[PDB]
C-alpha cells in the first residue's frame, strides 16, 4: 500500500496521485 | 513536490492536497 | 482509535480531539 | 506523565481520555 | 518557547507563529 | 540554513526569529 511507497521509499507528485478516486 | 518521506498525518495531508476535489483512500495496511 | 506512537503536536492534536468539550491538560515532563 | 505512556509506548482510546479534565 | 527539535511541517509552522505579520523565509538547502 | 540549527540542532525563540523578514 501507500505505506510502503510514500512513507517507506519516497514518493513524487505522480506516485501519489495514484492513491486518489 | 516535496522530495521527503511522507508519514502519518503528514501522509494524508498530502493526499488531500495532491487530490482537492476528487478525494482519496488511505488504506494502510500491510 | 489509532494504534501509533503520538508524540509532539500530534499528541496535542490527539487530546483535543478525543476529550473536545471536556479539554485537557497537557504537562510533558519527567 | 503522558510522554512516558503515549509516546514511548503506545496509547488506546481510554488511557488518553485520563488526561482529560 | 518549546525545547525540541523542529522538522519539517512543524519547523515551517513554527516560523509562521514566531513571526506573525512579519513573515518569513524558509530555505532548506545545503 | 534552518534545517542544520532548527532541525538537526535545537533553536531558542531569537535562534528562529533570525528567519523571519
Ligand atoms: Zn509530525
Amino acid at each position: 500500500g501507500i505505506v510502503e511507497q510514500c512513507c517507506k521509499s519516497i514518493c513524487s507528485l505522480y506516485q501519489l496521485e495514484n492513491y486518489c478516486n | 513536490f516535496v522530495n521527503q518521506h511522507l508519514c502519518g498525518s503528514h501522509l494524508v495531508e498530502a493526499l488531500y492536497l495532491v487530490c482537492g476535489e476528487r478525494g482519496f483512500f488511505y488504506t494502510p495496511k500491510t
